[PDB]
This record gives structure tokens, C-alpha cells and sequence, in this order.
């Protein structure tokens, strides 16, 4: 089983959008996959998955075994092979204990889930380094923008003082090709001169990922969204397959 | 053209952050606090007072810091 | 003196960008402020003033007396009384006191400062918690999103939980009135029936945000930018004057 | 060959004598104050630590200083 | 501790060549030695113990209260037990203070100092009379020329306008027997009938004390020199050991 | 008249043996000359000319109107147009004043001298001061040796710190050209590339100079002296004719 953490340092960049539509893209494509929300008191992954209301338990739930995985874990009704683990609504820094995750990540392993997508929220704090501590992968959500590219680099630098090391990779969202040529925006190859990481994927700013969140329904299940394209290829890429990077170009 | 001012603004600062993992804990906290100190006998902001490490072939340091003064 | 505090609970809304505009629309109005950076290891307060490289003490520094106020405040070059107080970079949770905190801001009172800014960080924990404790006001940071207004309520209920009670306002920002129409974003009314606090600012989407921040300089000194000016119109209704709401048509 | 060897250590002290008189009162004064304080904190003996002024042509200077650690 | 000034009058005898290597046999003896530059605004003892490049403070910012002993003092790293403090650079007539100069004195025999060399420059004037002053022995060092025993003449009369005595010895320097034999040189026993005191050794012209300055190294330190092995005699007779004269004869 | 100063810094470099020998070659040659023992209480000038017990009054005697200078000039009786003005023997420093030497100064030039040679004492103090003060010229006598290359450079300083500034000249004294071919002594390119000024003499180490002052007679007046010629080619030099130096190479 993969795990992949989904992280970034700065807030509102896409770390969501992406493991939602990650998650579903990986669903797909027949691998079994489970998604959790590491979030500490704040509870986005439901609001996104549209699943906001079938909540029940969540992962501290699990954790302090006032419930099992079967009873916390929330398969999606819309693609088949998807399962939520929804995030604690506790303002408790601890709760998530580095003991208590191992746990519930190879009763995971066990349940046979190829792809373990670990939604991690904002900051260097707690819950961003227990969602990243037994990643095999981590996907760098960055912006075209100076504070998240700042953050993102912490966030490598905290990665990096673990020396299979940690496979890293940036996820470029909420790309404006027309506002990089008239210099308005850092290009996709400015990022990459600073954050020398390998290239998984690059999400274009698209008017379909406003409403997909409204509606609750990760944006790759709009089949018309050019970020819902996007993550398609950043699926196929995950699974091993090349592919051109499109909405580069305008 | 703010693309370019963008570069060059976050180049300076990830080289600032990969370089304070070079540092000990102790040395470039020093130097912050006795360098910008003398501030009450000299009096300049920077304003880049440039700091510099750098090492020979042989596990050897080499701090380096440039005073630019206007 | 009245210590503002602007924060969100998500991620991403604003509070940097708005914290930085008020500040300094504060300031050119004569009003003696300081914007001070209530983050845990993440400096995004300095990046947007454009004095990143003028930091030498920070926060963290004058609390446990390494540092007088004077030797960390930033005095802004491009603007007349505006001053910055720029945050800690440790991983350390605890370092942020609330004794620390008082005696901090006791201190700026005593400077004759009449606004003290709070740039809150996101989320609900330690740094959030710090820069909403002493306020006397909060200006909660809202996109018309889904995830956004969820974790607004959140924090409503945090400031809802001896004198004159905190004095709450909404500002509504990366607004979109085009989109609004074509039934894709929430509206300025949707939002108020859910958040059911007073409006105090409305801040357009505007392609000049992006500038701002990468030149370092707060959107509102940019006086050809919509969201410059209705920033100044928030500044104006801080102040007391009544002032229309512009923007929220097309 | 011991010429070789006094003829090196003079070009040292009368580049030190040639130096003196192109700075202030004081910047050397200081530097000796407070640069070599770090002796408490750090401790290595010169070793020139080495001390070089620059100027651009711009009556402008930029006092640089090495800090070569064994 | 003895106090002994290495005296002249006469400039360029080898007062400093004799000041170094006397105080460096005695530290080899394993006696605890300092040798103090008295000079006035001409640094020659550091370049001769080759320290020229190790001094940061010296005598008179020690009497000034710029530096501490333990700051001004150079420990030799060829020798053990033995220091050096160096003069002053200014052009300054006063500085060296005779309240000043005797606290100093006191603070090292407080630090355990057996020998206090002091260095005195030429000349009758200020330096030389306060090198001279608190001394309990005097090396009177002269060559077999005309202008020096004239010079040390006159400093014998200054030494003796003082009435435990100043214990006066002549250090004959420069001495050269086939000189003498040929009838153009002032023999020994010529210099002893006029300077009518103690001999306490005799160095002859050796082509190893230009090499030994040129490395800064004291001539004592060369085991093959013969000036080395004479002042190797000197400091045996000046800790009391009787040592037959050598290179009086060719 | 040239008043040409004849210093050092550093004692016993050979100033009063180039002092004598350079005043002397210029009466030689019908220039009408007086050579000024500017010392302070120690009076080697008139032992070196041979005239010690000729003196009568001297320098601060003339200057404190006890002597005129007719009383106080010493006419040599061995060479025709010479003089010598001998030094005082008091410990008083004040004694030369600036005003003083000034008025003696030109009375001389008043009774036709042609050249006035100002003896200098060693040091940067008073004595040596007062000597260069009104000098045209400055003969920077100078051994291939370290302490007296640093002193030297310490007397270009002095001398360089209106009119026609001090014309300097290198007198590089006690040279052996085989001492510098084994390696053992600085050579006379490496003292000029040290002490940049133009090269005037260069006097050989010769055993005819201590003959010389065991006589009180000045090395010049020796015909087979090797340092005798060095000196007549000096004045040479001094009084506009190019000549090859000699004694360089062995
Ligand atoms: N490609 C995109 N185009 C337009 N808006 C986007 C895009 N990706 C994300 N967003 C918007 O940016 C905001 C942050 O998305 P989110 O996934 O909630 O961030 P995070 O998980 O990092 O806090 C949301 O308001 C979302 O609508
Ligand atoms: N009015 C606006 N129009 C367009 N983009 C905006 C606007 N306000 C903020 N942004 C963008 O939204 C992102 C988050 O802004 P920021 O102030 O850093 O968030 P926060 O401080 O709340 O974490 C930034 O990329 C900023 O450029
Ligand atoms: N024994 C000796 N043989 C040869 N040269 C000597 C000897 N002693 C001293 N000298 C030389 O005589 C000069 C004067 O020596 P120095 O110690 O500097 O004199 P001072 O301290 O009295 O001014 C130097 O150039 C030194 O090389
Ligand atoms: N060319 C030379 N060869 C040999 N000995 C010399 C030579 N020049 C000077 N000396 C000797 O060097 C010593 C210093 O000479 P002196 O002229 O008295 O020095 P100063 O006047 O500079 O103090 C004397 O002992 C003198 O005999």
C-alpha cells in the first residue's frame, strides 16, 4: 500500500481539492483507496466529498476504539472502490498519537487498500507532521504565489531532516498561463528553480472547482473541467504513465 | 513585470532558508546578536551588511560577512 | 487603543492580505498603528509589507526579553505611521505566552499606538487563540465557499465563548458579483443569512492582489485597484463613517 | 632560507601600517572592541580573521571580514 | 618575583634580541616568564618572538582599562611557560603611567610570575626611565664601540641617582675575538674598565641572529648557534649558576 | 640651502656614521657644509667626527642666546668647509623648540652654508620630530633586517603626514651581497619593494667602519674603505650625477 500525504504549509492552496479529486481519480482506475482528513478541529474533506451529513465516527474515534475502521469509514456512493475517514471536531492538539495512526494504517494495509491518500491540513504543527511521519509519498500543493512558495519550502526542509526516503512531488495549482506571459505570475519553471522537486501535476485555475465544492463532488467527476483533466493526468502519472503536461500553454 | 521582481524576492530567501541548515544553532545567533549590535556605534539598517559561509577541502569553515556602507 | 484582531479559521481567505491593507490604510489616515504576526513558524506577515529583509527581531524575541519593542518593530519606509511586529519561526507552540502577549501589547499602548493590528494565523489552536484573546474587535475573513464558511462559524463560536463583549464584522473577500449572477457563488446576502454578523468590507476579486504581494506593497497603496479602494472603504467604516458598498454589483 | 620568510611578514605589517591610515578612529577601534569579544562565545585566535575594506566608485565602502574556523 | 630591565641607552645593540632569548631560556628552565615591550609607539619585542600577527591589545590598553591581563597577554605557542605583552602604537609620550605601569607589575606577580622581563626602549627619556624604575636587576647591554659604552655610561649614572639596590650586570653583545686580537676591537676586559660592573654574559657576532629575527624566532631556539648557547649561559648565571665564558677566545 | 634630514625610526642602522660620512663628502667637495647633532642628552655625532673634547657650546645653547653660533660651531680641522653644530646633553625634552631651530636655521643660511645635514636621533618622539620638520630632504637609512624595515616604515608615514613636499631617498646600510645570495638577508630589490622610494645608496657591511669610529674619523676620509666609496657615491648622487652601485653584487 502507498500512502501519500497531501501537504503545504500554507492555507488555501488546494491540499483538499486535490486529495478529493486524487483520491476519486485513484477510485477509478480500480485501485481500492481510502482518504483521511488529518485536520484538528476542522472538518473540510466531508464539506468536499459531499458526505458532510453520513459522519458519524472519525479517525480519534477509532483511535480511542469508541469505534472500528468498519464503523468510522464512509464509502463514497458515487464512485465505486472510494472510502472517507472523516477528521476529529476536538480543539486537541494530541488526540492523533503517532502510536494510535500506525495502528489504524495497517488495519488499512489489512483491509487490502492499495492507495492511502493522507489529507493534511495547513502549518509544520501537529497534525501536518503526523500526516506526513508515515508517508511513502508527498505531494507539494503549491500556488504561483511568494507566501506559498515560502511555505512549501519549510515544508521540504521539515521532510528532509528525516535522513526508502520520502518520494516528493509538486502538485502546481491554480496555474494562469495568459497572467504568466504578461508577467503577472511566477511561471510553472520559476517554482521549479526554487523547489527542485520532480513535477507531478499542474492544475489550472478553473471556474469548475468553485462549483464542484458547492455542490460537494470532487472536481475530477466534472468530465467538461480542465482541472478535472488535470488530476486525471496527475492520477496517471501517480500510477506510473507519462503524460504531457497540458494547460501549460494558452 | 512582477514575475521577475517575484524570482528574484524568493530566490534570496530559500537560499536564506537552505542555508540555516548549514549553520550551527549557536553561530548565526551570535552574530545576530553582537553584529547588528554594533548599531549604537556605527548606525546603518540593512540594507544587506552581506553574511557569507563558506569551507575549504579540508573540514574547515570560512564566515565571511561584507559591510556595505552607504 | 483598539487591538484588532482579523482572523478565519481557514485557510488562504485574506487575513494577511487584509491585515496588511487596513494596517496601512489606518496609517495613512494619520492613525498610529502597528500589524503585528501572530503565526507559529510561518512568517507571511513580512513577505506581504515588503520588509522581509529587514526582520532582525521578531515576536517571540521581545516576549522572552532578547529583544526590546523598539529593536523588532519594523518601521514601514513607504508609509508614514505604520510599524510592523513580524512573527517567530521556531516549530515552539508554547513560546507565544498570554502574559508575554499583555505585556507586549501594554507596552505598545503605552507607545501611543491607537490601532494594534492582529494578524491572526489560520485554524483554531495556539496562534489563533493568541491574537483573539485581547481584541476588542475581530474581522472574520470569509470567501463565498463552502470550506470557508464553515470554518468562519467555528471561529464564531469560539469568540462567543466581566465587559463590552468583542465587536464582530464580516469581511467578505475575493468576491465575484458576475459569478454571483450566474448562480455559481455564493452572494454577499447568502453569506449574512449564514454568518449573522455585521458587513464592514467587501473585497472584489482583482488581478492587482497578485502584484501586490509579489512586489511586496498592500494592495490598497495601488490606487487604480478595486480591491485598493474598497479596502480604503473598509478603513473608512472602521473609523466610523458610513460608506456605500461598492463592488457588489456588475 | 629565512629572507623569504621576512620578506612575507613584512608585506603583512606594512600593508597593515599602508591600511591604518585609509579608515576612521573608530572602525578599527571597535571592531577590535567587539569582533574579537566573540572569543567568550566562540574562541580561536587570529588566525588572521581576516579584515578587508572595500570601496565602489560611488564614495561608497564595504567592509568585509573572513572568518576562517578550523 | 625579579623584576630585571634590559637596558642601553644606545639604540640597535641588541637589547630586544637579548630581552627575547633571555626570557624565552628562562621560561625553557621552566621558570614562569614575562617579557614586556616598554617602546613608545615602535612595536619591535612582537616581531621578534613572531607574534607580530597575534597582538590585539597591549600595555597601554591594559593601564586604560580597554583590556584585561589576561587579554593583552600573548602566550608564546613554541614555548611553554612563557607570555608576552606588547607595546603601544601611539605617538604618546605619557600613557605609560608610573601608577599605571605598577599596577600591572602587581597583577602579574598576583598571576605567579617569576620573571618580569621588561623590554626598554633607547634613549634617557621617558620610556627607558619607566622600564627602569621598578626593577630589581638591570641588564646594561653594550657593544665593543664607541657610542655604546659612551650611552651606557650615561644610563649607569641614571640607574645609580636612585640613592635594595639595582643589581647592575653587563651584557657584552656583538663580541667578536679575532677582532680584538687584530687590535680593531674593544676587548672585553677594555669594556670592564670602563663600565665597572658585573659581567653577566657574552654574545658573540653570529650570522644565526639575522636569520633568527627574519623568522621571528629568538636566538636561543636555535641549538647551533653559538649567540644561542652564550644566552643560554646568561640565564644559567642569572638563576645563580657560575658557567665559564665562552666565545671570548678564538 | 637643502636641509637634508638623515632618519630612521629604528636605533643603530648607521645614521650618524651616514651623517659624518655624507657631510664630510660634500665639504670634500667645496660645498660649505654643517652637520647638526639634533640628539637629546646623548651626544654621538661630535665621538663619530672626532671633535668631543672640542665642544664648548652646543645647540640648545645657541637656541637659549648663551652662545652664538659662531661660539658653538665646530670648524674640522682634518677637512676644509666643514662644520659641526654638537648636540646638548640635558634630559630635557622641550629644550629644541620649533621656533628655535628655525632661527638657527637661517642664520646659517645667512653665513652662505650650502648644506645643512640635521643629524636625527632615533624614535618618532621629539628629538627626531624637530629634525625633519624643516628638511628639503630625507635620507631614510635603512638595514636589510625586519625591526628596522617596520620602523623605517613607520618614519615614511611621519614624514608624508603648501610646497614641494620632502624629497625621500633610501639609504640601505650594512649590505652583504653574499648573505643575500645564501638566502640569509632581505636583498636590496626586496627593501625597495617594501619601502617604495628611491634608492640613494648602498653602504657594504665593512670592517673599516668600527676602525673608523675607534678613531673619530669619519669612514670617507678611509680611500681603501669599501664603505668609503659607497658614501663618496652617495654625495655623488646628492649632488645630481648618475652613478652604477656598487658593492651589490659579490
Ligand atoms: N484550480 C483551482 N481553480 C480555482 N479555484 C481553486 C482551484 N483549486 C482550489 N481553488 C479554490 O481555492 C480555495 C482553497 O481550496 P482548498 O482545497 O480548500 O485549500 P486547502 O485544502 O489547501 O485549504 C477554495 O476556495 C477553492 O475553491
Ligand atoms: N481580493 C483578492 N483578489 C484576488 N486574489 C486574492 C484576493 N485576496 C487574496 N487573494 C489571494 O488569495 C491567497 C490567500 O491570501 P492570504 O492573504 O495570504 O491568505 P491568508 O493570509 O488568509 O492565509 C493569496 O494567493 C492572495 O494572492
Ligand atoms: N650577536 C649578534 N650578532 C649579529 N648581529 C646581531 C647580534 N645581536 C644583535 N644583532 C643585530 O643587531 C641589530 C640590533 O638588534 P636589536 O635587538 O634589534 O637592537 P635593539 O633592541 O637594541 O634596538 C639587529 O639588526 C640584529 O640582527
Ligand atoms: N657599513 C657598516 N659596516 C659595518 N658596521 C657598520 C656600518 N654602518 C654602521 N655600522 C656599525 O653599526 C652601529 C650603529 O651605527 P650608528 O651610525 O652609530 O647608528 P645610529 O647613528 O643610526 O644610531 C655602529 O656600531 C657602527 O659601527
Amino acid at each position: 500500500a502507498r500512502i501519500i500525504v497531501v501537504t503545504s504549509g500554507k492555507g488555501g492552496v488546494g491540499k483538499t481539492t486535490s486529495s478529493a479529486a486524487i483520491a476519486t481519480g485513484l477510485a477509478q482506475k480500480g485501485k481500492k483507496t481510502v482518504v483521511i482528513d488529518f485536520a484538528i478541529g476542522l472538518r473540510n474533506l466531508d464539506l468536499i466529498m459531499g458526505c458532510e451529513r453520513r459522519v458519524v465516527y472519525d479517525f480519534v474515534n477509532v483511535i480511542q476504539g469508541d469505534a472500528t475502521l468498519n464503523q468510522a469509514l464512509i464509502k463514497d456512493k458515487r464512485t465505486e472502490n472510494l472510502y472517507i475517514l472523516p477528521a476529529s471536531q476536538t480543539r486537541d492538539k494530541d488526540a492523533l498519537t503517532r502510536e494510535g495512526v500506525a495502528k489504524v494504517l495497517d488495519d488499512l494495509k489489512a483491509m487490502d487498500f492499495e492507495f492511502i491518500v493522507c489529507d493534511s491540513p495547513a502549518g509544520i504543527e501537529t497534525g501536518a507532521l503526523m500526516a506526513l511521519y508515515f508517508a511513502d509519498e508527498a505531494i507539494i500543493t503549491t500556488n504561483p504565489e511568494v507566501s506559498s512558495v515560502r511555505d512549501s519550502d519549510r515544508i521540504l526542509g521539515i521532510l528532509a531532516s528525516k535522513s526508502e526516503p520520502i518520494k516528493e512531488h509538486l502538485l502546481l495549482t491554480r496555474y494562469n498561463p495568459g497572467r504568466v506571459s504578461r508577467g503577472d505570475m511566477l511561471s510553472m519553471e520559476d517554482v521549479l528553480e526554487i523547489l527542485r522537486i520532480k513535477l507531478v501535476g499542474v492544475i489550472p485555475e478553473d471556474q469548475s472547482v468553485l462549483r464542484a465544492s458547492n455542490q460537494g463532488e470532487p472536481v475530477i467527476l466534472d468530465i467538461n473541467a480542465d482541472a478535472g483533466k488535470a488530476y486525471a493526468d496527475t492520477v496517471e502519472r501517480l500510477l506510473g504513465e507519462e503524460r504531457p503536461f497540458r494547460f501549460i500553454e494558452e | 513585470n512582477t514575475a521577475n521582481i517575484a524570482k528574484e524576492r524568493l530566490q534570496n530567501i530559500v537560499a536564506e532558508r537552505r542555508r540555516s541548515d548549514a549553520e550551527p544553532h549557536y553561530l548565526p545567533q551570535l552574530r545576530k546578536d553582537i553584529l547588528e549590535v554594533i548599531c549604537k556605534y556605527v548606525q546603518i539598517d540593512p540594507e544587506m551588511v552581506t553574511v557569507q559561509l563558506e569551507q575549504k577541502d579540508g573540514d574547515i569553515s570560512i564566515l565571511e560577512l561584507n559591510v556595505t556602507l552607504p
